[PDB]
C-alpha cells in the first residue's frame, strides 16, 4: 500500500551488480528529486543518494542513483557484505502535500544457494476452541534469502483481518523461518469448507490448506 | 560535528500523550528544520512534519493534523513532537533529521539529512498477564508444536521434553497483536514411527507472571 | 523539452540576492530586524533580488505584541521591495523631552541585549511618565521630521503600550483607554487602547508579561514629516528605516543554494542548460528558459 513501490527483496552475489527499483507516479517521482536511504537493523537511516543521482560524502560510488520518468532506480555495483541492509527511496508528493517512502528493499548477497521454504499450516486446536477461541498456525522455515509475503485465504477469498505475521528470523543454519497466524471465532472456523496460507518466495508461491472438518 | 539527541524511552497508556526532545548541535539551527519520522516495528518509514527553526512554522502529514504538534526552542537549540490521543498504532521508534529548508512554502524542494539514533515509543494498556498454551497436533518426519498465546511482556522460554528433546526444534520470535500482547509459537520435527509410541511436552516458562506449563502434545483421534 | 525538477532556491547569478534582511543576525526574523529588536540591529545588505519567503512575517522575542491590529507583520516584505535599506543611526526625535511632560524610557526582561538583562526595541522608546505627571492627559502632538538622505523612503515605526486596570494606575495616571492617530503621505489611522482581558502572549521573549503593545509604521515620501497624537503609553519612534531604489521580489524559499541563471517560482533556482521548459508558467526573475506548451 506504500505510494512508492519498492520491491521486498533484491540479491546477488558478493562481487554483482544488483538494482534496486522504485516505482512511483506524475505527483512524485515524476515532478520531484528522489532520495535513498540505507539502514542498518537497529540504527538510524542514513543518507545514501540525493537529488536522484549526487553522493554524499563517504558514499563510494559503488553506489549509483538512476531516474526516468516516474520511477527511479539504485544500483549497488562491486557487491559487498557489509552492503546488506533495508533500502528505502523517498520523494516529495505534491498530490498528498507530503514526502513519501518506498516500502524498504532488503538487500541480501548471497553466501547460500537460495531455498524455497517449508510450510506447515496447523488448524486450531480443540483445547482452545472450548475455550472459545481460534487461532490458525502458519509456520514458514528454511527459507533464503530471509524475505516471503504472506496471504490467507477462506475458502478461495482473501482475507486480511486479524492477520498477524512476525518478521523473518535468521535461524539455525543462516536460514530463515517466520510465522504468520490468523485469529477467528469459532463461528467462522465452522463457516468455511477450507482456509489457506500460501507464502510467496522469489514469485513462488507454496501453499497449506486445512479443512474443518477433517481430523 | 552535526549531532542530534533525543529524550529516553516512553511507555504510555492508549489515549495518553508523549512529548519527545530533539537537541541540536554542530550547525546554525536557526537556519535548519527539522522533520520527524516514525517507524512501526518490523516496517517501512512514515513522515510526520517539518517544522522551521527560523520561524517555527510547521507542515505536519495529512494523516497527523490534529493529532501531531511541532514546537522548537531557539535558546536551547531544540525542537519537540507532541503527538496525542496514542493508540496501539503509535508504537513506533521516533526519528529527528536535520532538514535543509527553514523558510518559504514547505514544498519538498529540499531535503532531511542526518538522523538522530531514534526515540522508541511503546503505546500498551497491558499488565502481566501470563501466557494459554495450546498444543499443535501432529498431522517420514512429522511436526508438531506449541502455541504460547497472549502473555505481557517479553520473554517467554521453551523447551521440549525438560531440555532432552533438541533435535529439530525451532522456537519463532513473538509477534505482537494489535492489542498489546505477544504470542509464539515452537515446532519440533519428529519421526513419524515415533508418534504412538514416545511422548512430547513442551515446557512453557513466563517468569514475569510466574507462569510454568507443561502441556503435552498427542496425535488427533475422530 | 522538459518539465524542470523542482529544486531549491538559489542565487541569482549576475545579481546580489537577499533571503533575510540581516544575515549576520542569527537567533533573528525578518520581523525582528525590521523592529530593531535588540541582538538584531546589523548591516542590512543592498540587493537587487530578493525573495519573499514569508507570507505572516513573525517575531520571537522582545515584548508581546498584538500583531493583527495593525499592518504591522508586512513591514519586512515592504522593505524587501527597496534595494537599499538601512535603520537610521540617529533617533528621530528625543524622547525625553517630548511634549507629555519627561519621561523615563522604559525596558522589559522579555528583550535581553548582552550589556543587559533589560531592554527595548531601537525603533521605538516606551515612554513613561516621571512619577510626579503620572495623570490623564489631553491629547499630544509630535512632528516627526524626515531626516533621511537622497531620496529615500522614510518608514517610522512607533506605538502604544497598554496594561491592565491596576498597571495602567501605576505606569499612568489613568486607567481609561488611550486614543492614538497617525498621519503621514495622506494615511492617517486611529487607534483606541485596550485595557485588560489581552489575548495569549505569541512570538514574544517567552516572560510573563501582564501588558500588551501594538505597533504600526507610517510611510514618509522624500523631504516630508509625519504626525503622531497620543496620549499615555506611547512608544515614541527613535531608529527609523531609509529605503532606496527597488528591488525585484519573488516568493520562494531559504536558504538560498549555489548559483543559478534564473529564479522560477514553482521550480526553485533554474539553470539555462536548455533553452525552453514545459510546465507551469510560473512568475520568473533573471535569465530564463522560454516557457512552451507541454
Ligand atoms: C548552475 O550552473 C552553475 C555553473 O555550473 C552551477 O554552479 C557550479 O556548481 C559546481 C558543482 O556542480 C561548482 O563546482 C565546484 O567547484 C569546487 C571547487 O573546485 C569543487 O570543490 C566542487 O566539487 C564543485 O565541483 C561550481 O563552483 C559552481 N559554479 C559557480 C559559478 O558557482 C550550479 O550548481 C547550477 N545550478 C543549477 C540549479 O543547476
Ligand atoms: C544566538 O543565541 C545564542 C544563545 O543564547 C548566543 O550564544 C550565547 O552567548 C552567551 C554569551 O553572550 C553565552 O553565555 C552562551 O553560552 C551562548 N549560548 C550557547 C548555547 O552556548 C549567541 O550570542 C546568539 N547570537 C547572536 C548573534 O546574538
Ligand atoms: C545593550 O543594551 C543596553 C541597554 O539598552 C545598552 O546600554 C545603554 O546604552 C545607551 C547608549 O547607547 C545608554 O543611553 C543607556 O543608558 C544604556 N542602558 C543602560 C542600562 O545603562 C547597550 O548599549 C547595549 N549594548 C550592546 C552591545 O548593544
Amino acid at each position: 500500500q506504500s505510494v512508492l513501490t519498492q520491491p521486498p527483496s533484491a540479491s546477488g552475489t558478493p562481487g554483482q551488480r544488483v538494482t534496486i527499483s522504485c516505482s512511483g507516479s506524475s505527483s512524485n517521482i515524476g515532478t520531484n528529486y528522489v532520495y535513498w536511504y540505507q539502514q542498518f537493523p537497529g540504527t538510524a537511516p542514513k543518507l545514501l543518494i540525493y537529488r536522484s543521482y549526487q553522493r554524499p560524502s563517504g558514499v563510494p560510488d559503488r553506489f549509483s542513483g538512476s531516474k526516468s520518468g516516474s520511477s527511479a532506480s539504485l544500483a549497488i555495483s562491486g557487491l559487498q557484505s557489509e552492503d546488506e541492509a533495508d533500502y528505502y527511496c523517498a520523494t516529495w508528493d505534491d498530490s498528498l502535500d507530503g514526502w513519501v517512502f518506498g516500502g524498504g528493499t532488503k538487500l541480501t548477497v548471497l553466501r547460500q544457494p537460495k531455498a524455497a521454504p517449508s510450510v506447515t499450516l496447523f488448524p486450531p486446536s480443540s483445547e482452545e476452541l472450548q475455550a472459545n477461541k481460534a487461532t490458525l498456525v502458519c509456520l514458514i522455515s528454511d527459507f533464503y534469502p530471509g524475505a516471503v509475503t504472506v496471504a490467507w485465504k477462506a475458502d478461495s477469498s482473501p482475507v486480511k483481518a486479524g492477520v498477524e505475521t512476525t518478521t523473518p528470523s535468521k535461524q539455525s543454519n543462516n536460514k530463515y523461518a517466520a510465522s504468520s497466524y490468523l485469529s477467528l471465532t469459532p463461528e467462522q472456523w465452522k463457516s468455511h469448507r477450507s482456509y489457506s496460507c500460501q507464502v510467496t518466495h522469489e514469485g513462488s508461491t507454496v501453499e497449506k490448506t486445512v479443512a474443518p472438518t477433517e481430523c | 560535528q552535526v549531532q542530534l539527541v533525543q529524550s529516553g524511552a516512553e511507555v504510555k497508556k492508549p489515549g495518553a500523550s508523549v512529548r519527545v526532545s530533539c537537541r541540536a548541535s554542530g550547525y546554525i539551527f536557526t537556519e535548519s528544520g527539522i522533520t520527524w519520522v516514525r517507524q512501526a516495528p518490523g516496517q517501512g518509514l512514515e513522515w510526520m512534519g517539518w517544522i522551521s527553526g527560523y520561524s517555527g512554522d510547521t507542515k505536519y502529514a495529512q494523516k497527523l493534523q490534529g493529532r501531531v504538534t511541532m514546537t522548537k526552542d531557539t535558546s536551547t537549540t531544540t525542537a519537540y513532537m507532541e503527538l496525542r490521543s496514542l493508540r496501539y498504532d503509535d508504537t513506533a521508534v521516533y526519528y529527528c533529521a536535520r532538514d535543509v529548508q527553514y523558510s518559504g512554502s514547505y514544498l519538498g524542494a529540499y531535503y532531511f539529512d542526518y538522523w538522530s539514533p531514534g526515540t522508541l515509543v511503546t503505546v500498551s494498556s497491558a499488565s502481566t498477564k501470563g501466557p494459554s498454551v495450546f498444543p499443535l497436533a501432529p498431522s517420514g518426519t512429522a511436526a508438531l508444536g506449541c502455541l504460547v498465546k497472549d502473555y505481557f511482556p517479553e520473554p517467554v522460554t521453551v523447551s521440549w521434553n525438560s531440555g532432552a528433546l533438541t533435535s529439530g526444534v525451532h522456537t519463532f520470535p513473538a509477534v505482537l497483536q494489535s492489542s498489546g500482547l505477544y504470542s509464539l509459537s515452537s515446532v519440533v520435527t519428529v519421526p513419524s514411527s515415533s508418534l504412538g509410541t514416545q511422548t512430547y511436552i513442551c515446557n512453557v516458562n513466563h517468569k514475569p507472571s510466574n507462569t510454568k506449563v507443561d502441556k503435552r502434545v498427542e496425535p488427533k483421534s475422530c | 523539452t522538459t518539465t524542470p525538477t523542482k529544486s531549491y532556491f538559489a542565487n541569482l547569478k549576475g545579481t546580489r540576492t537577499r533571503g533575510k534582511l540581516c544575515p549576520d543576525c542569527l537567533n533573528c526574523t525578518d520581523l525582528d530586524v525590521a523592529l530593531g529588536r535588540p541582538m538584531c540591529v546589523g548591516t542590512t545588505p543592498s540587493a537587487k533580488a530578493s525573495i519573499l519567503h514569508e507570507v505572516k512575517p513573525v517575531t520571537s522575542g522582545c515584548f508581546p505584541i498584538m500583531h493583527d491590529r495593525t499592518k504591522i507583520r508586512q513591514l519586512p516584505n515592504l522593505l524587501r521591495g527597496y534595494e537599499n535599506i538601512r535603520l537610521s543611526t540617529q533617533n528621530v526625535i528625543d524622547a525625553e523631552k517630548a511634549p507629555g511632560g519627561p519621561y523615563r524610557l522604559g525596558t522589559s526582561g522579555s528583550c535581553p541585549n548582552a550589556t543587559s538583562k533589560s531592554g527595548f526595541f531601537a525603533t521605538m522608546a516606551w515612554a513613561v511618565p516621571k512619577d510626579n505627571n503620572k495623570n490623564a492627559t489631553n491629547p499630544l502632538t509630535v512632528e516627526v521630521p524626515y531626516i533621511c538622505t537622497e531620496g529615500e523612503d522614510q518608514i517610522t515605526v512607533w506605538g502604544f503600550h497598554s496594561d491592565d486596570k491596576t498597571q495602567m494606575k501605576n505606569l499612568y495616571g489613568d486607567s481609561n483607554p488611550q486614543k492614538f492617530t497617525s498621519s503621514a503621505n495622506g494615511v492617517t489611522t486611529h487607534y483606541v487602547s485596550q485595557i485588560g482581558s489581552f489575548p495569549d502572549q505569541t512570538e514574544d521573549g517567552g516572560l510573563p508579561q501582564s501588558g500588551r503593545i501594538v505597533v504600526d509604521y507610517m510611510m514618509q515620501k522624500p523631504g516630508k514629516t509625519g504626525t503622531i497624537v497620543y496620549q499615555r503609553g506611547v512608544l515614541l519612534p527613535q531608529k527609523v528605516w531609509c529605503a532606496s531604489g527597488r528591488s525585484k521580489v519573488i516568493k520562494g524559499s531559504l536558504p538560498l543554494i549555489g548559483e543559478a541563471d534564473c529564479l522560477h517560482e514553482k521550480y526553485g533556482g533554474l539553470n539555462k542548460s536548455k533553452p525552453y521548459y514545459t510546465g507551469e508558467h510560473a512568475k520568473a526573475i533573471g535569465n530564463c528558459p522560454i516557457w512552451v506548451k507541454t
